[PDB]
């Protein structure tokens, strides 16, 4: 709860800053290991 | 009747000879596995974009063809017939020149009719068609007919990857748009794909139609009242007129130049503030129109003056193209407004592609546009209906291809990244899904992941180790038969039986020999800056001499990297002052070091393991790089010298233990050194001695397996091979960058200099020079970053040499998995391999344990062990090897009474 | 980045060579590390590593264990050495021969398994 | 030739060395040339195969041990 | 810190967004976009 | 950013200029954006 992620790279369904970046061709890929797996 | 074209109809794309290369060509081809129409012996088939024509006959039924648009006398048509003596072509143009499968390709581009052909003794082979002839017929052809089994296929613009033989023959091809596997092959520029997941391309929904939206005004601008004025003003008192709410048709409009705009485009743009300034002289975005007014007009112009002093009427048109609401612009027909659909749109000259929707943005009357954080148009006020429309680019995304490897299968899965399966592009026509191939849903083969939609793999409920990472915990693998997706397993679950008073003590052990591979150095590279950039062009060299010390900086950086590589090798391997040699008799208490010790029979004096390592790492492409000025400098230490250093280290550690790393080498028998190292991990010396032979055997077994563990696993030496491959890939990329044009008219400097005047040749050559200089700087920066990484690896390898080879390490997992006993180095082409010998406890047994023992009212704690029991008697034992002993005053110390130690247990202390 | 790696290494050496005694071979100078002293330098640090280097080595005959009364004795915290006639136990890194007694050795098994065991008297 | 000057001829994996006499003795590397070849100033410039150090043989046997009888306190310098 | 955000860049979309002429011109610049994609993919794999 | 071009919009450049000067302007824009991408990737590599 103390670190605020920007994207985390999960599914964005068609319909703010992340949206503009995506429209400019910049995307975030999800990590292979989930937070639950690391825990 | 229809049939399969298979892989047929490949022709040579140009007249250039190539050999032993993979070349990508974008041209009109016949797609692989196309449905070609089959006729048997005829109708007038269309001539869409070029035709592939095959004929399997032995009687010469087929002779020729007629080409045209209507095949009547009103339109000009082409005619080709192959007579038994000659072939006759007629159109304004005539031409004459000279089972079996005859294959032909016909194309019509830029008034040229091009014919390729091939003859062969539809079949399922590969054959490349050679060109025949270009004819300047200069007529548009839409239909054709064969002149009496023959097959007709239609060409389309495709990208093909052609493989040229050693003697320059096209022997294989890949149709990049055929399917995901072929797209992956084209992306990697290879015919074989290894197991993995590959970012191939991006899917983009294509615009369905095009819309134009301009204002409703139709009045013509008063241009006639400006240009056709009876008398023009004076240059000092120049006249100015405003132009507003009209349709400026510039075709009505001698010198006509424009600043910031082109005269051939003014009919398409929309202007805001149009002012026309007119005056008379003698011979900022806008236009200047000057024309001689000799027959129409202090200058005191006279008819006998010259052109340089004749009167000239001059009009300056000034407008602001900084959008804002448009009051004046040229003749453009507005279409209907298409919403909720990817379209090409044009709003008063604002052109783009995307989906237009109803906008909730609260504009203000003066506001004609909206912008996002990137200063790109995001909302637009429709010029006619004045409604606010949001613009959003139509659907797109990334595509990855999961392959088990072409050596195993040709089945693939496709991941659409960041997209749910409900929004995955589902199109029944080629107006969507840019990769242009289709993977269809069949129910159980479509899965949703937080990384995107995966099509072509079935999700199983089982869990395995990750084989091909998909993302968000999902992996994929070839089941064998099909590709399966699953949630990765983190390992086998295990519950340790914890209790108040239970301890597990090992009763046996394993001697483990594990391998650690570390890169120590990379290839030392030198670049001839002028030779790379210019390459025998002296004019290019003279031009390049004006770009400063760029090449000096690059040379300095590369020289620093090259020196650092030798420094890395020296820091790793040159730790010993002396070159120690092994004694003539190789008896070390039963330990067999023949696999790591040098072999006198080999000329290189390498160990069998070192020979295997040098065989397992692959250290005219070199000549091709050399001709472009890219060279490899030899390392300072030869492989023989590095092997000699390694042998000295091994002899020192075998004959003296850890003493030679801290001072003079002190000989010690190898079993005694092993006893020392057993003491170093909290095991008593006798345990080694009483098990000496067994221990030796285990080591002799473990080292024996090492060879197999390096010669059976494919990617055992993956890191060193990665270093080599990175260097080779960087140099190959540098070489291939010389074929780039960077916007110039050619990539050959001597072609630019031999066809252009120096004023424009300078522009083209500057483009090429800047491109190549940028390529060199990028290469040097990547080399610096990779050198930093290799230096970190080399510092780590030197630390391992010091702490694992020159001594015994207590750092957990630094020198192997278990408790570190000792380590042996082996040289490898670009690095080092450490064989870590570690002690792994084994065959544990449960026992009851107590913190202390109360005896005669005193509390007894174990001196160098732990209290254990069969269940009736109590012993004290060492913690890493079960050796129970009678609890006496000698293996125990007294502290306090048996009144505060929780868990104290009554027993007797002999 | 390179200087940051160097500074991280210098901080590690300050912690492990100056604020403690390090067992890591060649981390705090050549030899067995005793201590280290820092000195500031214009853009860096200079560590003066004080190490113990053995010298004047002598040859001795050694045995893994001493057989006495049918019992195998292993040195508790040393190594068995011999002038040639008598047998002593000594610490490994400095020649300090001691009379082989039952107080500087420990007993484990008979004289039948250890290869190289030597008959001698273990004084009590 | 481009350098326009001209200049005891030896062949190495690093290239052609002119102006240095190859000697059969081995010394510590002074000026690295490459592939084990170094150069030094002896009155003249010599090229040689670099030496890795003095050969040493440890008198190993199954019952002999070397034990130090003395020590030296060494103070060395490390600059970071 | 152990890992950072894994970033992917659509080179054509960033440089020549929706302009087909710009992409046709970009095709003449060689393997810049391919090299950038390779570097970013290497970084992304390194994070995992 | 414009990088010395008439505008930062590719479509405006293609709609306002003939190909001979459109080439110069688009070259400036493409070079600037490729430089921006390369700088981003280099800094990502160092950060990685
Ligand atoms: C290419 O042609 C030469 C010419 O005889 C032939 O020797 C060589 O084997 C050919 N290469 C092949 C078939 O790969
Ligand atoms: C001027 O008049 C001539 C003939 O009347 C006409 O052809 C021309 O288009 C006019 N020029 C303008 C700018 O209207
Ligand atoms: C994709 O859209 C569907 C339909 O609304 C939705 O059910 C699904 O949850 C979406 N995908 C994700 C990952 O949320
Ligand atoms: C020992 O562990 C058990 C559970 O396994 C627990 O119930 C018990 O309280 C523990 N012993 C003590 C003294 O608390
Ligand atoms: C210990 O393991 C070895 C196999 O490595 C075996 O031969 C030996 O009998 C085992 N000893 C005991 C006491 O179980
Ligand atoms: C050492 O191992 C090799 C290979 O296993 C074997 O050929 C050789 O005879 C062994 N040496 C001894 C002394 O047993
Ligand atoms: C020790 O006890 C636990 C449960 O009390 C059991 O699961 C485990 O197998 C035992 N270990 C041995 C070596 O018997
Ligand atoms: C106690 O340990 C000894 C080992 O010295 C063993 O012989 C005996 O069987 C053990 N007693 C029980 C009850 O397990
Ligand atoms: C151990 O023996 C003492 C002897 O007085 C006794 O007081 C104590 O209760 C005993 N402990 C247990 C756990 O029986
Ligand atoms: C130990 O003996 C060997 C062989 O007899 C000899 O070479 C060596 O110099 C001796 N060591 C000392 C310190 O005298
Ligand atoms: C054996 O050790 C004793 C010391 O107690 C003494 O006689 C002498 O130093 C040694 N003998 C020889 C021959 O060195
Ligand atoms: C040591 O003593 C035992 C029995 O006292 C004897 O069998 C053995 O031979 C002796 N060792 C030597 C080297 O004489
Ligand atoms: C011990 O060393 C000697 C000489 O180095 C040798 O002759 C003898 O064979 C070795 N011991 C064994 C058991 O091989
Ligand atoms: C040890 O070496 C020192 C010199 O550092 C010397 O003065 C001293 O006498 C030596 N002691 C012995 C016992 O050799």
């Amino acid at each position: 709860n103390k670190v605020t992620l920007a994207d985390a790279g999960f599914i964005k369904q068609y319909g703010d800053l992340i949206c503009a970046q995506k429209f400019k061709g910049l995307t975030v890929l999800p990590p292979l290991l989930t937070d639950e797996m690391i825990a | 009747a229809y049939t399969n074209s298979f892989t047929r109809g490949v022709y040579y794309p140009d007249k250039v000879f190539r050999s032993s290369v993979l070349h990508s060509t974008q041209d009109l081809f016949l797609p692989f596995f196309s449905n070609v129409t089959w006729f048997h012996v005829n109708p007038v088939l269309p001539f869409n974009d070029g035709v592939y024509f095959a004929s399997i006959e032995k009687s010469n039924i087929i002779r020729g063809w007629i080409f045209g648009t209507t095949l009547d006398s009103k339109t000009q048509s082409l005619l080709i017939v192959n007579n038994a003596t000659n072939v006759v072509i007629k159109v304004t143009f005539e031409y004459v020149s000279q089972k079996n499968l005859r294959e032909f390709v016909f194309k019509n581009i830029d008034g040229y009719f091009k014919i390729y052909s091939k003859h062969t003794p539809l079949p399922q082979g590969f054959s490349a068609l050679e060109p025949l002839v270009d004819l300047p017929i200069g007529i548009n052809i839409t239909r054709f007919q064969t002149l009496l089994a023959y097959y007709v296929g239609y060409l389309q613009p495709r990208t093909f990857l052609l493989k040229y033989n050693e003697n320059g023959t096209i022997t294989d091809a890949v149709d990049c748009a055929l399917d995901p596997l072929s797209e992956t092959k084209c992306t990697l520029k290879s015919f074989t794909v290894e197991k993995g997941i590959y970012q191939t391309s991006n899917f983009r929904v294509q615009p369905t139609e095009s819309i134009v939206r301009f204002p409703n005004i139709t009045n013509l601008c008063p241009f006639d009242e400006v240009f056709n004025a009876t008398r023009f003003a004076s240059v000092y008192a120049w006249n100015r007129k405003r132009i507003s709410n009209c349709v400026a048709d510039y075709s009505v409009l001698f010198t006509f130049k424009c600043y910031g705009v082109s005269p051939t485009k003014l009919n398409d743009l929309c202007f805001t503030n149009v002012y026309a300034d007119s005056f008379v002289i003698r011979g900022f975005t806008g236009c200047v129109i000057a024309w001689n007014s000799n027959k129409l007009d202090s200058y005191s112009f006279r008819p006998t003056y010259g052109v340089g002093h004749q009167p000239y009427r001059v009009v300056v048109l000034s407008f602001e193209l900084l959008h804002a609401p448009a009051t004046v612009c040229g003749p453009k027909k507005s279409t209907n407004l298409v919403k909720n659909k990817c379209v090409n749109f044009n709003f008063n000259g604002l052109k783009g592609t995307g989906v237009l929707t109803e906008s909730n943005k609260k504009f203000l009357p003066f506001q004609q546009f909206g912008r996002d954080i990137a200063d790109t148009t995001d909302a637009v006020r429709d010029p006619q209906t004045l409604e606010i429309l949001d613009i959003t680019p139509c659907s797109f995304g990334g595509v990855s291809v999961i392959t088990p490897g072409t050596n195993t299968s040709n089945q693939v899965a496709v991941l659409y990244q960041g997209v749910n399966c409900t929004e995955v592009p589902v199109a029944i026509h080629a107006d969507q899904l840019t990769p242009t191939w289709r993977v269809y849903s069949t129910g159980s083969n479509v899965f949703q992941t937080r990384a995107g939609c995966l099509i072509g793999a079935e999700y199983v409920n089982n869990s395995y180790e990750c084989d091909i990472p998909i993302g968000a915990g999902i992996c994929a693998s070839y089941q064998t038969q099909s590709i399966i997706a699953y949630t990765m397993s983190l390992g086998a679950e295990n519950s340790v039986a914890y209790s108040n008073n239970s301890i597990a003590i090992p009763t046996n052990f394993t001697i483990s020999v594990t391998t650690e591979i570390l890169p120590v150095s990379m290839t030392k590279t030198s670049v001839d800056c002028t030779m790379y950039i210019c390459g025998d062009s002296t004019e290019c060299s003279n031009l390049l001499l004006q770009y400063g010390s760029f090449c000096t900086q690059l040379k300095r950086a590369l020289t620093g990297i090259a020196v650092e590589q030798d420094k890395n090798t020296q820091e790793v391997f040159a730790q010993v002052k002396q070159i120690y040699k092994t004694p003539p008799i190789k008896y070390f208490g039963g330990f067999n070091f023949s696999q790591i010790l040098p072999d006198p029979s080999k000329p290189s004096k390498r160990s069998p393991i070192e020979d295997l390592l040098f065989n397992k790492v692959t250290l005219d492409l070199i000549c091709a790089q050399k001709f472009k000025g890219l060279t490899v400098l030899p390392p300072l230490l030869t492989d023989e010298m590095i092997a000699q250093y390694t042998s000295a280290l091994l002899a020192g550690t075998i004959t003296s233990g850890w003493t030679f790393g801290a001072g003079p080498a002190l000989q010690i028998p190898f079993p005694m050194q092993m006893a020392y190292r057993f003491n170093g991990i909290g095991v008593t010396q006798n345990v080694l001695y009483e098990n000496q032979k067994l221990i030796a055997n285990q080591f002799n077994s473990a080292i024996g397996k090492i060879q197999d563990s390096l010669s059976s696993t494919p990617s055992a030496l993956g890191k060193l091979q990665d270093v080599v491959n990175h260097n080779a890939q960087a140099l190959n990329t540098l070489v291939k960058q010389l074929s780039s044009k960077f916007g110039a008219i050619s990539s050959v400097l001597n072609d630019i200099f031999s066809r252009l005047d120096p004023p424009e040749a300078e522009v083209q050559i500057d483009r090429l020079i800047t491109g190549r200089l940028q390529s060199l700087q990028t290469y040097v920066t990547q080399q610096l970053i990779r050198a930093a990484e290799i230096r970190a690896s080399a510092n780590l390898a030197a630390t391992k040499m010091s702490e694992c080879v020159l001594g015994q390490s207590k750092r957990v997992d630094f020198c192997g998995k278990g408790y570190h006993l000792m380590s042996f180095p082996q040289s490898a082409p670009h690095g080092v391999v450490f064989l870590h010998v570690t002690y792994v406890p084994a065959q544990e047994k449960n026992f009851t344990t107590a913190p202390a023992i109360c005896h005669d009212g005193k509390a007894h704690f174990p001196r160098e062990g732990v209290f254990v029991s069969n269940g009736t008697h109590w012993f004290v034992t060492q913690r890493n090897f079960y050796e129970p002993q009678i609890i006496t005053t000698d293996n125990t110390f007294v502290s306090g009474n048996c009144d505060v130690v929780i868990g104290i247990v009554n027993n007797t202390v002999y | 980045a390179e200087i940051r790696a160097s500074a991280n290494l210098a901080a590690t050496k300050m912690s492990e060579c100056v604020l403690g005694q390090s067992k890591r071979v060649d981390f705090c100078g050549k030899g067995y590390h005793l201590m280290s002293f820092p000195q500031s330098a214009p853009h860096g640090v200079v560590f003066l590593h004080v190490t113990y280097v053995p010298a004047q080595e002598k040859n001795f005959t050694t045995a893994p264990a001493i057989c006495h009364d049918g019992k195998a004795h292993f040195p508790r915290e040393g190594v068995f050495v011999s002038n040639g006639t008598h047998w002593f136990v000594t610490q490994r890194n400095f020649y300090e021969p001691q009379i082989i007694t039952t107080d500087n050795t420990f007993v484990s098994g008979n004289c039948d398994v250890v290869i190289g065991i030597v008959n001698n008297t273990v004084y009590d």
